[PDB]
């Protein structure tokens, strides 16, 4: 029965950021939590929710789980309508990729020993970007049967091989200590929803006029900022004619270009008096004394 | 003896720990980011923990990065060269 | 699209990152840097960095592997 | 039995009457700590948790596999207000439904120590609420039992139903402590 | 007050519609309570973190509530063994409006943090507003000799996030969020939104007036009050003076949008001169 490559870890929004939020404070320190969930099938591990290990002192790793912090937790989480196993653990990689050291694989091997199934989630808030999160998950590879000459699991489709494994992970044991489970999340159109309220501004900022003698000010110096400009931009348009090609950008580099510059002030200054005026003329009608 | 177990096992949770390199702050860029210089190496842009205070953190405050990271783990007071040390503590012969 | 890809390629960016020095640019994408371990490399440069601020003796943060100017 | 239990303490002003030595309270404290700590050796996982019956109930502590915070507890009760005793069922009750462990059974210990000022047709109501849920609420009559003997009569024939010792409706005439016929109720049996 | 604003965190709003879904899966509730754990900094509250806690009330009598308090202490060591710098900053419940109870539990959770914030957060997703709605418990004292009351007073909302809590919220919403929209075109959303929004809380007024005049409810008289300075701020824009005085402003914006787009122009011309010339120049050679 060997594990398919096809397999699928699903981590829920909550857990995502709960281990992101966690790994951030926790920067560099390897901090780790359980990841609660449900083994749906021999293809899915979904990972409903987190909670975070505390840290038992110094020192950048992972260090043991607290049975009687993981005990009481699990039996008071499962009085709210949590009653969910522990599917794996998770720990921060702060900046370094995500893989599994020597003592990673120690510490999973304690998960592998209660259920054969644990997944080890490694995330890197550091790499971590906006749209695009640094997050892998691993399981080990038995020494025992892969020495004899058996691949650690079997590939019955392409799902497994979408995603080019990293030089740094496969420096540090990937697919010869542990292979990597491709990673899906589960969104719904509710918690979704929810996260856009994210810097939603108020409707009172809306309708809200910028202080005209700002506004007079910021027109003011822009205007200013646009006469020397367009004077550096007719140089700039007789120095192009007379230069060669391989210097219409090596020249370029490290003095300003003042068309650059002039698009950018005509662009921050159409769309601040435009907006200062529709608005005016939007509050004059709204909010009239008749 | 219950002594000897305390200070074996304090030996355990020693040998866990790794060694923070030593340098010095040059300039906060933002609240996270951070420029340091190693004692005798470059100069990087590094982070800072979160817990620690930021504000003790003036440019030349001698700080120890992680090794990994090289993460800002906490500030130090001026280094006391073990050369100036033992001029100090030289005995003069209570003359 | 193009603003995912123009996001997504900020994690080059991300700490730590080795100080060096800019000294020419050879061509649009690539320059030479010297960083300050004290060698002198011949790396690219991201499309995302403005050319402006790439005046002669400014100091750049380097990839810490690549030493890519970023 | 494992069987999780919440004791309905009462603090009225009646409460300062030495009706039952030394004080009503300090009786009461007798009875709390007796029967809690009968619980606990009828089985080690058992809960145990304290709800007031002041004039607005408050729960001083939750069910806990643990006796000494029950007495800490009622260590600071001073009696004020009047009986709640409506109330007092229902956030004694609600509690039950958020316990420790869901495979306890159900069990409310009322301390009715001053008279319980409502009609009888919403006092029936609340014991067929209690039977629905298999609540069992053991209540001592001490104090006004010359006129709460009928009201808390309806209360426990109709949470038994006609079979089954379900509740039980001991009550104690005033004497030297209500804890010293507590042993003998069926209560603590 | 005590509070200027209270900034409640994407990872909280997650959690208190997870905690909502679990218990609601269960058992049909009206709403569920939790405990919001956050810092505080000068005057703003910074709600970051919540943990679901025991709750439940009777539909018919708001004095039967039970909160495991015990349970909120045992779940507070928990969180501040590993966060140490969150503290119990308030309480939460999904409820669509305010309880009558509420002011009750409060006093429950005042125990634990003496300033409590509560948190309304809905879980529907409503169309306009924020889903959070802040609250402190304050003394109205009245001006009319009624006895001072225990009331909630309505702090600022506004939904930020944690730079690492904000990489997965983009992450999470890469594919919904179209971030092609100009500035431009956004503060023109953000100015329907406003009209939008005006208009929403103006219906919810009238409704209640609407209410006030067939008696369904009485006169506040602070309400009333309040309505009389809304609507003598209204200007009057019909003043030769405003008139004059917008009409010069608007001329002065309307010469730099001119000069602007004059730039813009003779810029747009310098591009195409430079696409002619490089098309002309690559057909050269071939
Ligand atoms: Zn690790």
């Amino acid at each position: 029965p060997a594990v398919d490559t096809a397999e699928q870890v699903y981590i829920s929004s909550l857990a995502l950021l709960k281990m992101l939020k966690h790994g951030r404070a926790g920067v560099p320190m390897e901090v780790m939590g359980l990841m609660l969930g449900e083994f749906v099938d021999d293809y899915t591990v979904r990972v409903i929710d987190v909670f975070a290990m505390p840290q038992s002192g110094t020192g950048v790793s992972v260090e043991a789980v607290d049975p009687v912090f993981q005990a009481k937790m699990l039996d008071m989480l499962k009085q709210t309508g949590r009653p969910e196993m522990v599917v794996g653990w998770y720990h921060s990689h702060p900046g370094f990729g995500c893989w599994l050291s020597g003592v990673d694989i120690n510490t999973q091997q304690s998960f592998e020993a209660l259920s054969e199934r644990a997944v080890a989630v490694v995330v890197d808030p550091i790499q971590s970007v906006k749209g695009k999160v640094v997050i892998d998950a691993f399981r080990l590879i038995n020494a025992n049967m892969m020495v004899l000459g058996h691949e650690p699991r079997q590939t019955t489709s392409n799902l497994g091989h979408l995603n080019k494994p990293s030089i740094q992970a496969l420096i540090h044991g990937l697919n010869r200590h542990y292979y990597s489970i491709t990673i899906n999340y589960r969104k719904n159109e509710l918690e979704q929803k929810m996260l856009l309220n994210l810097h939603k501004k108020s409707w009172m900022e809306g309708l809200t006029l910028q202080d005209y003698s700002e506004h007079c000010k910021h027109n003011e110096s822009v205007v200013k900022e646009m006469l020397e400009l367009a004077k550096n931009y007719n140089k700039a348009v007789e120095e192009e004619d007379k230069m060669t090609p391989e210097q219409l950008a090596i020249k370029n580099v490290g003095k300003q270009d003042p068309k650059r510059h002039l698009e950018e002030h005509v662009d921050v200054l159409m769309t601040s008096n435009i907006v200062q005026c529709l608005a005016a003329m939007l509050d004059t009608v709204v909010f009239k004394l008749i | 003896l219950t002594k000897q177990y305390e200070k074996s096992e304090n030996d355990l949770k020693a040998l866990q720990s790794v060694g923070q390199i030593v340098g010095e702050v040059l300039k906060q860029l933002t609240e996270e980011k951070f420029i340091v210089k190693a004692t005798n190496g470059p100069r990087y842009v590094v982070g800072c923990r979160r817990q620690l205070d930021k504000s003790k953190l003036k440019p030349g405050t001698r700080v120890a990065l992680d090794m990994t990271t090289l993460t800002i783990m906490r500030y130090l007071p001026r280094e006391v060269d073990p050369l100036v040390y033992n001029m100090s503590h030289e005995d003069p012969g209570n003359v | 699209e193009f603003l995912h890809a123009q996001e997504e390629v900020k994690r080059i960016q991300s700490i730590p990152l080795v100080i060096g020095q800019f000294l020419e640019a050879v061509d649009q994408n690539t320059a030479i840097v010297g960083s300050t371990t004290g060698s002198n490399y011949y790396v690219r440069i991201l499309s995302t960095i403005d050319r402006e601020l790439l005046k002669p003796n400014a100091s750049v943060a380097l990839h810490k592997h690549s030493n890519a100017l970023v | 039995v494992l069987e999780s239990t919440m004791v309905c303490v009462d603090n009225s002003e009646y409460m300062r009457n030495g009706d039952f030595l030394p004080t009503r309270l300090q009786a009461q404290q007798d009875a709390v700590n007796i029967v809690c700590h009968s619980k606990t050796r009828s089985n080690p996982e058992n809960n145990v948790g304290l709800i007031t019956l002041a004039n607005d109930c408050e729960v001083l502590t939750t069910l806990t596999p643990d006796t000494g915070r029950i007495l800490s507890k009622l260590h600071t009760v001073q009696p004020k207000g009047k009986i709640t005793f409506c109330t007092g069922i229902r956030v004694a009750h609600l509690a039950l439904k958020h316990r420790q462990g869901k495979n306890h059974k159900m069990r409310i210990i009322a301390f009715v120590g001053s008279p319980v000022e409502d009609n009888e047709k919403d006092l029936v109501k609340l014991a067929k609420r209690l039977k629905k849920e298999k609540v069992n609420v053991d209540i001592i009559n001490f104090g006004e039992e010359e006129v709460n003997t009928e009201k808390l009569t309806a209360f426990v024939n109709t949470l038994n139903g006609k079979d089954g010792t379900g509740s039980h409706l001991v009550t104690v005439p005033p004497g030297p402590s209500l804890a010293d016929a507590l042993i003998s109720s069926p209560i603590l049996a | 007050l005590a509070v200027q604003k209270v900034v409640v965190h994407p990872l909280v709003l997650l959690s208190v519609v997870d905690h909502f879904n679990r218990i609601g899966k269960v058992g049909n509730q009206k709403r569920v309570v939790g405990v919001l754990l956050g810092s505080w900094q000068k005057k703003v509250l910074d709600v970051s973190n919540s943990f679901a806690v025991p709750f439940d009330e009777d539909d018919k009598d708001d004095s039967v509530w039970f909160l495991d308090h015990d349970y909120l202490e045992n779940m507070y060591g928990m969180f501040k063994k590993v966060n140490a710098r969150e503290r119990i900053v308030g309480w939460y419940h999904t409820g669509p409006k305010l309880h009558k109870n509420d002011i009750a539990i409060n006093e429950l959770m005042k125990r634990y943090c003496p300033n409590s914030v509560l948190v309304i957060i809905d879980v529907k997703p409503k169309d306009l507003g924020l889903p959070t709605e802040a609250y402190i418990s304050v003394e109205e004292v009245h001006d009319d000799g009624t006895p001072t009351s225990k009331t909630f007073e309505h702090v600022t909302s506004e939904i930020g996030a944690e730079e690492a809590e904000e990489v997965g919220v983009e992450h999470l919403l890469r594919d919904i969020k179209d971030t092609t929209v100009g500035t431009l075109s956004q503060r023109i959303t953000n100015q329907v939104h406003g009209l939008k929004g005006l208009n929403s809380k103006l219906l919810d007024i009238r409704s209640y007036l609407e209410k006030v005049a067939t008696g369904k409810l009485p006169i506040n008289h602070q309400i009333i009050y309040q309505l009389q300075d809304v609507f003598n701020l209204l200007p009057d824009v019909s003043l030769q003076e405003f008139v004059k005085a917008f009409y010069l402003k608007t001329n002065d914006q309307m010469v730099v949008v001119y000069l602007a787009s004059l730039i813009r122009s003779v810029v747009a011309l310098h591009n195409l001169i430079n696409n002619k010339i490089a098309n002309r120049d690559a057909e050269k050679k071939e």
